[PDB]
């Protein structure tokens, strides 16, 4: 493919993977409040068994999370680019990688809650 | 406000409503013209449609969805005892009856068939309520040729409990054969095959036409085909390319698995219309991008025992209608998955190069006649 020679095609494609890095950012945002609640139910005055029960409530808000990212990487493969669109496909690589890792960090709070 | 035709499917529905001379399917909130057979319950609240739909993969348990299986059904019925191990929600034995059992805001509670299909015929009546702006109480609800009496009373039973007046209960082939007006023809008697795929089962029926006296002579059919299984047929070609190219294999990986799925459902309606189709999804298994292929043929071929075994039902049909194949007037499409080329030339080809009844968007074609029957009888 040619040096320099960035389309006013591929700013469609841009655009569409820049509303899915900000919305990658918003569920990001909730994975940390989810983080902060988690630690606060730890270091509450929580007995045993309202500890489950908010852990659980906690629970299925790391799933709604971890649907939110799925979600996500489900729309970023709807996209085709060509290989000259070099700059979009570093973008899309960079976002599928950022978002596995938040997967990863929301596998580490699931696995270790509501058991 | 006006009356509506209402087709309520095993995992979709669809509403339409006559206006201005012309049949209007209408949007649900979210746009679509057919919305998902689904109810969910959660600690918070109940969920109808497309909102029961996106959280299934969170709640799978608490999501119901083909109550329409049992209706109108004993818990003994084969059909019930089969059907269960496909769920992933719990259905229960009361007295007789099938109940599906849920976790609904901390508490287990259960519920009738017909109370599951009212939630989901309340949704439907709130979309047509929220797109004409008027109330709306008259419907026309379409159930399947073989149903029999428990099953239709117990579709109606879900009406009345949505506040609907359900003021007919029709055949949906006979909604399919009204939206393309096959009643209207001048002539002798007329021989009609139904070919309904969609939403996960697959249906024939065979009716006789004659002064308006719809005859249903045959049915027959595959309680479990559609768009799923041949989605499953091209999951399994890629996992097999992909252990072909990368020496790995992506089948554990539930997520990879999912993400596959959903680009093998998307190019699979994208052969419809193209005869390839692309695929990009970077990062599927342990960081390997796979960007490939598939041709129209090579779906096909994948599906070939699925989309010939189609046949066998209408040949069934056929000699249970004592009818000739040559003896049929008029042929219908009905379901999403008629939309597949090769299906059509399958159906076609058996029927001598005889054009098909397709028109009309197959996924609407049962709520459109039965939109047509509801404007008759206002
Ligand atoms: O449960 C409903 C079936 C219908 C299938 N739809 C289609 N299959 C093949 N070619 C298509 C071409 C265009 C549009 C299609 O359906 C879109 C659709 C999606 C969801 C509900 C209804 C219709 C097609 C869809 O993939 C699913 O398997």
């Amino acid at each position: 493919g040619p040096l320099g020679s960035n389309s006013p095609q591929e700013e469609v494609e841009l655009k569409k993977l820049k509303h899915l890095e900000k919305s990658v950012e918003k569920i990001a945002d909730q994975l940390e409040e989810l983080n902060k609640e988690l630690t606060g139910i730890q270091q509450g005055f929580l007995p045993k068994d309202l500890q489950a029960e908010a852990l659980c409530k906690l629970d299925r808000r790391v799933k709604a999370t971890i649907e939110q990212f799925m979600k996500i990487l489900e729309e970023i493969d709807t996209l085709i680019l060509p290989e000259n669109f070099k700059d979009s496909r570093l973008k899309r690589k960079g976002l599928v990688k950022k978002v596995q890792a938040f997967l990863a960090e929301c596998d580490t709070v699931e696995q270790n809650i509501c058991q | 406000g006006p009356a509506v035709g209402i087709d309520l499917g095993t995992t979709y529905s669809c509403v339409g409503v006559f206006q201005h001379g012309k049949v209007e399917i209408i949007a649900n909130d979210q746009g679509n013209r057919t919305t998902p057979s689904y109810v969910a319950f959660t600690d918070t609240e109940r969920l109808i449609g497309d909102a029961a739909k996106n959280q299934v993969a969170m709640n799978p348990t608490n999501t119901v969805f083909d109550a329409k299986r049992l209706i109108g059904r004993r818990f003994d019925d084969a059909v019930v005892q089969s059907d269960m191990k496909h769920w992933p929600f719990m259905v229960v034995n009361d007295a007789g009856r099938p109940k599906v059992q849920v976790e609904y805001k901390g508490e287990t509670k259960s519920f009738y068939p017909e109370e599951v299909s009212s939630m989901v015929l309340t949704k439907m009546k709130e979309i047509a309520e929220a797109y004409l702006g008027k109330t709306v109480t008259n419907a026309v609800v379409t159930v399947p040729a073989y149903f029999n009496d428990s099953q239709r009373q117990a579709t109606k039973d879900a009406g009345t409990i949505a506040g609907l007046n359900v003021l007919r209960i029709i055949n949906e082939p006979t909604a399919a054969a009204i939206a393309y007006g096959l009643d209207k023809k001048v002539g002798a008697e007329r021989n009609v095959l139904i070919f309904d795929l969609g939403g996960g089962t697959f249906d024939v029926s065979i009716l006789t036409i004659e002064d308006g006296i719809f005859e249903v002579k045959s049915t027959a059919g595959d309680t479990h085909l559609g768009g799923e299984d041949f989605d499953n047929r091209m999951v399994n070609h890629f996992i097999a390319e992909f252990k072909r190219k990368h020496k790995k294999d992506i089948s554990e990986n539930k997520r990879a698995v999912r993400r596959l799925r959903t680009a093998c459902e998307r190019a699979k309606r994208t052969l419809s219309s193209s005869t390839q189709a692309s695929i990009e999804i970077d990062s599927l298994y342990e960081g390997i991008d796979f960007y490939t292929s598939i041709t129209r043929a090579r779906f096909e071929e994948l599906n070939a025992d699925l989309f010939r075994g189609t046949l066998d039902p209408v040949e069934k049909a056929l000699r249970d209608a004592k009818l000739d194949k040559s003896q049929i007037h008029d042929i219908v499409l009905v379901g999403g998955s008629t939309r597949i080329p090769k299906i059509q030339k399958l159906l076609q080809d058996f029927f001598n190069g005889k054009e098909l009844n397709k028109s009309i968007n197959p996924d609407e074609a049962v709520a459109y006649g039965a939109a047509v029957q509801a404007a008759i009888l206002s």
